[PDB]
């Protein structure tokens, strides 16, 4: 079967689209 | 002062300027002429 | 071929006799079909009656037969059904009706003789156009 | 200070993660709505036929479709351009079966894409930049302007207008050929040229940079790592990316200063795309691109076959056979 | 110790950026826009002088290709009945004075950006105008709109007094007929403001019934008029002062916006409506030869005998005459959209639910299908260049329908203009900000923000 | 010096146009193909390959004037205007191919030639190339369309006919014959164009958006000297514009330029190898689902099953206007034909 | 900086190009308008006239049926 299979990988692209914009790291100036 | 006239980029220029206004006088001849 | 003077011969009467047209009427003949001739009859369909098709196929089964180009201006004159039953002339450009059809008073019956011989050469050099459109 | 100075100096404030200002506030709420209503249209909605007959066309994934062949699949031909929302409805089964869903994730979302046209410029008043990147933004949302509001007005309902999907997406551009013609219109052949300049464009002006670097590392490590970001040198001599893109072509035929390179790749994919985004606005009103069928033709007046009638014939191919139930009448008009 | 010209080097504007030059001297702006609208009535009569000589008045209005005429034929410059065309000498006139009246609006922006002075507001304490002196600046918008507004009222004496304006509700097709109840009372005509966007409702597009267009510009008359001696005795308020930037370009940034703003009206009166803009001169619309396709066909298979309800179509439902989701008996097939469709014709088929079948009937007349048959001929489908109808049909008659021909050339400039709005809203708010020539190197904003994270 | 030495002291040198020691190859053969094109769309025609009028001499106004292609009834011989075909006769050889023969080899033959001249540069101002990495892209659309795709197939016919008609007439061969969308090779490529659209237009924003005004004007295209070590745009500021709008943001200036290098390289290449597939017409047009209860079940109703019968509207209402070589005519009721349209 | 060679705005600026070129851009612009209006480029281009598509023989759209002799076969055509 496959209708989990799309939602599975759907929402953990979306998992990232949360990870990276708030534990983007700090840029530091020098 | 002094420049020459012909070089290489005397061909380079008159190479796709002289077949071109050639061919754009092919168009306005083509273009008047009916079937 | 070179559209020769053979090739452009109908019979532009009733049953009996042909003429010979030459080049400049029929392309006047052409400008007034892109005029008058040109909303309800692109390629030869009839868009609002969509199967009284100006094909030859056609055109002859129409009684009395519009393949004749005197009889042809005579049904742009005083149009008709296929039977010749009832005139049409409350729903069709005619010189009988240009106070209802106001286009038909820039035109003549000469102006007709040449679109009448305009619109049955064409299927005179193609086969598929001026009929289905899709063959 | 103030009670309502706490508040409009927080949300205009720069120190947050996002911007939440003045534009956001319209944003912030009427786009996450349509962000949940999406997920859960190309999940589980019921078929809301298309065609405007009765026949309830599915596109969510619990109905047995991929996500290549799903959709939110847009309203019916019955509902028109009527405001149809989800309290006018009778029941929501009324609702879902009859082009719900659609409209919920259209006017919410083209309120959202105007908002984010409005913020972008409001942060770079709310810093030192100067703000010409909203009109930069005006490309892309112009866009969502044409195929979801646009031309779904002009044309008639909101059932034609998706791009709400993938395959979807390719239904709909090929009925745009069909009906009228996308291909042969010198607003979308001017706006490709944007796209494919803008392509190459890209792909030079990113080239030469990355050609034209200094030494800075060795060879075993990355080269993308021994600066520092906020540096003021420059990590690239433009001196010498100039005279190599010059040596490629001619002198003068590259960008002395960097400056106004920069401007040009800002005008060649901006100014295209709103030209081809202004074919769909005026492909909305039936101004379609032009037809050279039939167009030579033989002294004797016999048509002559040229690629425009071999596109009409797989043109009027795809017009034949779209909306296969709907037509009862000669003329696709409607 | 300035007064250098119009060079690169003196304002800092370059050969493009070709007129802020003119932002600050007063004189030479005034020669711009009086060139300008010279400009403008330069093309106002000399397309109309040239729509007039490519005329045919036997032929229809919408056949030849042509914007300008039918608008004249709107306000009745001698239509007959029916939207045919008795005289076409006041077609010439009108544009004549407008060719005339470009030359000596030609002398101005010529005088006023040469000769004339360069200091405009110097002079004797009227025009100068300091894009800050809001006081002053608002004077100049109640001039403008004492005499917007008496334009507004020119329309009402041409259709209360001097003949008529055109109405297609006319009984007998349609006709010039002199207007005697505008509507003054606001519940209808500031309610068509508080109305839906949307199909069905038609917030300013569906303005049916002529006499609601006359009671427009009594009631836009009067309020032009009354913001306008408003703008001449007051100042800005308190509020206005300190929201609304205050500055040349700015002042001049919104203009580009609420006109953007018109035009996208002026995009779907040309599109939707019937009666700003009658179909007998400017052909029909999407809505109307749609209709006019099924109804065609729907009077032909009466005519076949044939009963029109009991015919199931293709698809199990109505070939002719199904039901639109809210009741009104509607026209069948792919015209479920255009069921909002208010015609001339057909309106004597509309019965107390709809297009009732006791008349559907034993009341069509031939003059009906006639005019109906016509606009699904000319229905809005065009090329670029000329031909009409489908594009998988030949090419035959060309005819581009200008109605829609129309719609896109302003849909074209109305989108334009909501970009060099935003974009002229940009140098705006960065005028008075001091930083529309960039970041500054010592003084960076950026470095006074804390960390992010 | 040598023999050879003072060659390659010529085509180095400062030369307004630089001709190269690679431009040997690339000067003859890109004069011709665009010269060689140039007579294709005008003089020389079709109508004896594949009965179609594409000349401007026939009267075609550009937007279907083609050099088209030999015909399919022909293989794969390079019509060599020496070859056996050939017969070493100008007339006919165009008219029954050539051209695009001709054309379409020499092209393939320089582009070569400008790649091989893009390196020969970037040694001689030691540059360290990535345009010769970047012409990757679009070397591997031009012999995987133009060149491989017509060598799994049958011959030259249905390779793609140059003019701007032409290719799209070739488009509508992909959708039909192939369902060349929703293949995922494809759907790539346009991640990789109009993502490469986007990396172009937002970093040209940018850059007119943080500058310094050092001069004292008003237009902001001055006061740049090239010879400047001083960075012109902030990266500051910028970062901080993005890390709010977007939530991320390139936090370093470099690699901001390997990506607008990479987005549309690699989009090229999906695509590339995408029509290699179509060339051995591995088309990837059917699921192996939703295909089965579309054949057993009326009540499954979707957008695919919508889309693959209007490329049976393609298939069958084209293909005898578009290959007369089998003389294919049809009968007017074979034809799919939805309705009363 | 210069190249070696004259620039071009110093060259149409002179007297001499365009003394070269009253009688050279419309010599060659005729030498295309000869190339049609004679005729000559349906002779040795291979384009038929448009009255000699079809003959009174052939009416069947012509195509190529061999490979091996293409040019027989043309030269059957007319
Ligand atoms: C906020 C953005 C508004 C636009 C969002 C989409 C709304 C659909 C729409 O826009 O619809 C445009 C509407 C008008 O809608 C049309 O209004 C029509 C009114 O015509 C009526 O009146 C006409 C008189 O000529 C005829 O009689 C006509 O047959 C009769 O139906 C009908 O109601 C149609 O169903 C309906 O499509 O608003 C208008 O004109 C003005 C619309 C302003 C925005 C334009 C954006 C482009
Ligand atoms: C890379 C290089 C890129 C640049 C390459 C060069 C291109 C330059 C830009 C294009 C310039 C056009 C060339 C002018 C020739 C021309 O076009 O000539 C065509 C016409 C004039 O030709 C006449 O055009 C007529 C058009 O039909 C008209 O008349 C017919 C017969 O009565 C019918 O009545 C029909 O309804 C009516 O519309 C007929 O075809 C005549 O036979 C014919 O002589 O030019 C006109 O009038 C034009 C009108 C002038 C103002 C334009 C206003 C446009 C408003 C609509 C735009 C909306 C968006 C459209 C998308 C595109
Ligand atoms: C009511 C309209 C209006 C007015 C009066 C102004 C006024 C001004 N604009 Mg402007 N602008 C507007 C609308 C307006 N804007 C809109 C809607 C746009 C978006 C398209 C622009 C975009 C624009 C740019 C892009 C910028 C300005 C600038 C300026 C200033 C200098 C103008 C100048 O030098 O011209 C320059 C004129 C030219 C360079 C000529 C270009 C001609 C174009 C290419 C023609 C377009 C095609 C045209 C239809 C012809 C077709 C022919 C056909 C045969 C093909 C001035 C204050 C500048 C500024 O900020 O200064 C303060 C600036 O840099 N304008
Ligand atoms: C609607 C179009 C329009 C109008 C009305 C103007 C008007 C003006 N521009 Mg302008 N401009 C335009 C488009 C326009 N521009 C465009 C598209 C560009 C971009 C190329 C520019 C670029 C530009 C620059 C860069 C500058 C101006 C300036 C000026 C002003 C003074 C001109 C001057 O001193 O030279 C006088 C010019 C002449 C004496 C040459 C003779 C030309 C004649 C007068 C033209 C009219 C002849 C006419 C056919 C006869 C009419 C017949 C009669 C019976 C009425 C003037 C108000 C200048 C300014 O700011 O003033 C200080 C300036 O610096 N403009
Ligand atoms: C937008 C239009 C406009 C504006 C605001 C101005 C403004 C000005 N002009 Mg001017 N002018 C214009 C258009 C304009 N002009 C045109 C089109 C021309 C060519 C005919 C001229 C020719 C012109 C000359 C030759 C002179 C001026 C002068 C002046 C200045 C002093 C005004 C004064 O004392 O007049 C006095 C005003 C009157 C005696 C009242 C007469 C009013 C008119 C004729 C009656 C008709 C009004 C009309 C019915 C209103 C509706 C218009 C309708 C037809 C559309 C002033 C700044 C003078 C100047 O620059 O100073 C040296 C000057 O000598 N103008
Ligand atoms: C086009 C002509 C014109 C122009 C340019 C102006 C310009 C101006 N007027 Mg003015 N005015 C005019 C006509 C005009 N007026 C007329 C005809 C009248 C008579 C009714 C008035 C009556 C008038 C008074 C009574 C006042 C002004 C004021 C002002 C100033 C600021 C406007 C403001 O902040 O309101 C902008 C409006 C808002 C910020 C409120 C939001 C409005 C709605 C809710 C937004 C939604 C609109 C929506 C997108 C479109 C749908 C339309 C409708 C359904 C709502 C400005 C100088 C003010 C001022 O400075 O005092 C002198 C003021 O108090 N005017
Ligand atoms: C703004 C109100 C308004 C509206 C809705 C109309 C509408 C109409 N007029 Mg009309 N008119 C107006 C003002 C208006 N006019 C004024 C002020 C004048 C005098 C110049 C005229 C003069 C006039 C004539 C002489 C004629 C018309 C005609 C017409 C009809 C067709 C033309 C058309 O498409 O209009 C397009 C309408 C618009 C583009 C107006 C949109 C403006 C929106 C609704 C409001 C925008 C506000 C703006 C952003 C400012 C903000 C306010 C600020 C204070 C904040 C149409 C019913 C013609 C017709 O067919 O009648 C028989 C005709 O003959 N009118
Ligand atoms: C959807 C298009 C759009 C966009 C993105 C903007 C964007 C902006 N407008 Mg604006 N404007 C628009 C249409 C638009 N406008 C129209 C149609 C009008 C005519 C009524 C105006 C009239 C206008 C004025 C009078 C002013 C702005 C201003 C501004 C700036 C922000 C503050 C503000 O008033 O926001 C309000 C946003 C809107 C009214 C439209 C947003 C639509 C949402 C989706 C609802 C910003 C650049 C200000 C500025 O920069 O002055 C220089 C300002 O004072 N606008
Ligand atoms: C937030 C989203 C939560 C997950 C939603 C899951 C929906 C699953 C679904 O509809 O699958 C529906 C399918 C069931 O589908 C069944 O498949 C069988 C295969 O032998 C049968 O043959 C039938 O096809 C059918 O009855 O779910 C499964 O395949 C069950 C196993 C996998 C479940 C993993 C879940 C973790
Ligand atoms: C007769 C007529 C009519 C009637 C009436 C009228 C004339 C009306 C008008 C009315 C009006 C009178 C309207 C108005 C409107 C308004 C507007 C359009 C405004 C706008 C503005 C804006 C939107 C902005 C705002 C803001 C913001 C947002 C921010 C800043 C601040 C401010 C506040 C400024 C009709 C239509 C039926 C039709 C015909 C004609
Ligand atoms: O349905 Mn969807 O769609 Ca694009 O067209 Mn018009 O209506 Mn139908 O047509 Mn041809
Ligand atoms: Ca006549
Ligand atoms: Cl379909
Ligand atoms: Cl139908
Ligand atoms: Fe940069």
């Amino acid at each position: 079967m496959e209708s989990v299979a799309y939602i599975l990988v759907l929402t953990l692209a979306l998992g990232v689209l949360f990870f990276a914009i708030a534990f983007r790291e700090p840029p530091r100036i020098g | 002062i002094t420049y020459p006239i012909f070089t290489v980029r005397w061909l380079a220029v008159h190479t796709l300027a002289v077949p071109t206004v050639f061919f754009l006088g092919a168009i306005a001849a083509m273009q008047f002429i009916q079937r | 071929l070179e559209l020769t003077e053979e090739l452009r011969t109908f019979p532009i009467n009733a049953q009996g006799d042909t003429a010979v047209l030459s080049l400049k009427e029929i392309k006047k003949g052409q400008q007034v079909f892109n005029a008058a001739c040109a909303q309800c009859h692109a390629l030869g369909v009839t868009k609002t009656n969509p199967d009284v098709n100006l094909s030859p196929e056609a055109l002859a089964l129409a009684t009395p037969p519009r393949d004749n180009i005197a009889a042809l201006v005579d049904y742009i004159k005083n149009p008709t059904t296929y039977d010749g039953f009832v005139e049409i002339s409350e729903l069709h450009p005619s010189l009988k009706s240009s106070d209802i059809f106001p286009k038909m008073r820039n035109i003549s019956e000469d102006d007709l003789y040449n679109v009448a011989g305009y619109i049955l050469l064409q299927p005179k050099v193609r086969g598929e156009q001026w009929g289905g459109g899709k063959y | 200070l103030n009670i309502w100075e706490q508040f409009c100096g927080w949300v205009t404030s720069t120190n947050n993660r996002l911007y939440v200002g003045w534009f956001g506030i319209v944003m912030i709420p009427t786009l996450l709505t349509a962000t949940i209503c999406f997920v859960l249209a190309f999940v589980a909605a019921p078929p809301v036929d298309i065609d405007g007959i009765r026949e309830p066309v599915s596109g969510s994934l619990l109905y047995g479709n991929n996500i290549i062949t799903a959709a939110v699949v847009p309203s019916s031909n019955a509902i028109g351009l009527h405001f149809y929302p989800i309290w006018e409805a009778a029941n929501i089964d009324e609702w879902l079966y009859n082009g719900g869903p659609y409209q919920l994730i259209v006017f919410h979302f083209l309120i959202g894409i105007f908002c984010y046209m409005g913020r972008e410029w409001e942060l770079s008043y709310r810093l030192g930049m100067r703000p010409w990147i909203a009109v930069a933004y005006s490309a892309p949302v112009a866009a969502a302007t044409a195929v979801l509001l646009v031309y779904s007005i002009g044309q008639g309902s909101f059932s034609d207008g998706l791009p709400l999907g993938i395959s979807g997406t390719f239904n709909f551009m090929l009925v745009l050929q069909a009906e009228h013609n996308v291909l042969m219109h010198p607003f979308h052949m001017l706006g490709v040229a944007g796209v494919f300049g803008g392509a190459l464009f890209s792909a030079m002006h990113g080239s030469l940079v990355t050609s034209s670097l200094v030494r800075e590392t060795t060879e075993i490590e990355s080269q993308n790592r021994g600066y520092r970001f906020g540096q003021e040198e420059e990590t690239y001599n433009i001196v010498a990316a100039h005279g190599y893109f010059g040596r490629l072509i001619f002198q003068y035929a590259s960008f002395n200063n960097s400056r106004a390179l920069h401007f040009f790749l800002g005008a060649w994919p901006v100014v295209g795309i709103w030209f081809a985004s202004l074919a769909v606005a005026c492909f909305a009103f039936n101004l379609n691109g032009f037809n050279f069928n039939h167009s030579v033709l033989d002294s004797q007046g016999k048509v002559l076959n040229t690629w425009a009638d071999v596109i009409n014939r797989a043109n009027l191919g795809i017009e034949a056979m779209h909306e296969r139930n709907v037509h009862n009448f000669p003329l696709d008009l409607a | 110790s300035y007064l250098g010209g119009r060079d690169q080097e003196s304002t800092g504007f370059a050969w493009w950026s070709g007129n802020a030059r003119l932002i600050n001297l007063s004189g030479k702006l005034l020669g711009a826009h009086v060139a300008h609208a010279g400009l403008i009535v330069f093309w106002a009569g000399a397309m109309t002088l040239f729509e007039v000589s490519h005329f045919v008045p036997e032929k229809p209005m919408y056949e030849q290709g042509l914007i300008l005429l039918p608008h004249l034929a709107t306000q009745g410059w001698g239509v007959g009945a029916g939207g045919e065309v008795i005289n076409t000498f006041p077609y010439f006139v009108v544009g004549v004075l407008h060719l005339i009246s470009s030359a000596v609006l030609g002398l101005g922006g010529i005088y006023h950006a040469v000769r004339g002075p360069e200091v405009l507001e110097e002079y004797s304490s009227f025009f100068g105008y300091d894009w800050k002196d809001k006081n002053q600046m608002t004077n100049i918008i109640g001039y403008h709109l004492i005499l917007l507004g008496c334009g507004a009222l020119l329309l009402v004496f041409k259709a209360m007094f001097l003949g008529g304006v055109y109405d297609t509700w006319a009984p007998g097709g349609g006709d010039v007929r002199i207007i005697n109840n505008p509507t003054l009372n606001p519940l209808v005509i500031f309610g068509y403001l508080l109305k839906a966007p949307f199909g069905g409702e038609g917030w300013m597009i569906g303005v049916d019934n002529m006499e609601d267009i006359i009671g427009g510009h009594i009631w836009i008359g009067l309020i032009c008029i009354a913001g306008g001696v408003w703008h001449i005795l007051t100042k800005p308020f308190g509020w206005a002062r300190r929201a609304f930037i205050w500055s040349g370009e700015a002042y001049l940034s919104y203009s580009l916006g609420a006109l953007s703003l018109m035009a996208f009206i002026a995009s779907a009166f040309v599109w939707f409506n019937n009666t700003a803009y009658p179909s007998e001169f400017y052909g029909p619309t999407n809505a109307e030869a749609s209709q006019a396709q099924s109804f065609v066909f729907l009077v032909r298979d009466q005519k076949l005998g044939a009963n029109i309800g009991s015919a199931q179509g293709p698809t199990g439902l109505g070939k002719y005459l199904m039901r639109s989701p809210t009741g009104e008996i509607i026209f069948g097939g792919e015209t479920m959209r255009f069921w909002d469709f208010k015609g001339p014709w057909l309106e004597p088929l509309r019965g107390p639910n709809g297009l009732d079948l006791n008349k559907l009937k034993n009341d069509i007349q031939p003059w009906q299908v006639r005019r109906a048959a016509e606009y699904m001929t000319h229905a809005p489908n065009g090329s670029i260049n000329s031909v009409g109808g489908i594009i998988t049909e030949a090419q035959g008659f060309n005819y581009v329908n200008p109605r829609a021909w129309l719609a896109a050339s302003h849909f074209i400039l109305a989108f334009f203009f909501l970009i060099g709005h935003l974009w002229h809203a940009g140098r705006a708010r960065a005028a008075v900000a001091g930083f529309e020539k960039g970041i500054d190197r010592e003084t960076e904003p950026v470095l006074a923000m804390p960390d992010l994270d | 010096r040598g023999w050879f030495d003072v060659l390659d002291d010529w085509l180095k040198r400062d030369r307004f146009v630089f001709v190269g020691w690679s431009g040997i190859l690339l000067f003859p053969c890109a004069y011709l193909s665009i010269g060689g094109w140039l007579t294709g769309t005008t003089f020389v025609t079709s109508w004896y390959t594949h009965g179609l009028a594409s000349s401007y001499l026939e009267g075609c106004n550009f937007l279907t004037a083609a050099v088209s292609t030999p015909a399919n009834s022909l293989g794969h011989s390079l019509l060599f205007l020496w070859g056996p075909e050939a017969q070493w006769d100008f007339t006919r050889w165009c008219q029954l191919g050539g051209l695009w023969a001709f054309v379409a080899l020499h092209g393939a033959f320089a582009l070569i030639g400008f790649c091989l001249r893009q390196l020969e540069i970037a040694r001689l101002v030691g540059i360290r190339p990535y345009n010769a990495i970047a012409f990757t892209g679009p070397i591997a659309v031009f012999v995987s369309v133009f060149l491989m795709y017509p060598l799994g197939q049958s011959g030259w016919f249905f390779a793609p006919s140059f003019g701007v008609a032409g290719i799209f007439r070739f488009i509508l061969f992909f959708q039909g014959f192939h369902n060349w969308t929703l293949n995922p090779f494809h759907m790539m490529g346009v991640a990789g164009i109009l993502g490469g659209a986007l990396l172009c237009a937002i970093h040209g924003a940018t850059v007119e958006n943080t500058l310094f005004e050092d001069g004292e004007g008003s237009n902001t295209f001055r006061a740049f000297e090239p010879t400047q070590a001083e960075e012109t745009y902030s990266m500051v500021t910028a970062n901080r514009f993005w890390s709010q709008i977007f939530g991320i943001a390139f936090s370093n200036k470099r690699w901001l330029h390997f990506f607008m290098l990479f987005v549309p390289v690699t989009g090229l290449w999906m695509c590339s190898i995408g029509v290699v597939g179509l060339a051995v017409n591995l088309r990837a047009y059917d699921f192996v689902s939703q295909e089965l209860r579309a054949a057993e079940d009326p009540e499954f109703e979707t957008f695919y099953t919508k889309n693959i019968l209007l490329n049976e509207g393609i298939r069958a209402w084209m293909a005898p206007a578009d290959q007369p070589h089998q003389n294919f005519v049809f009968p007017e009721e074979v034809l799919p034909r939805g309705n009363a349209l | 900086g210069t190249t070696g060679e004259r620039p071009f705005g110093d060259i149409i600026t002179s007297v001499r190009y365009w003394v070269i070129h009253s009688l050279t851009i419309p010599a060659l612009f005729i030498a295309g308008w000869l190339f049609v209006s004679t005729g000559l480029a349906y002779d040795a281009f291979g384009t038929p006239r448009p009255n000699e598509y079809f003959t009174q023989e052939r009416q069947e759209l012509p195509i190529i049926t061999e490979r091996q002799d293409s040019k027989t076969q043309i030269q059957q055509f007319i």
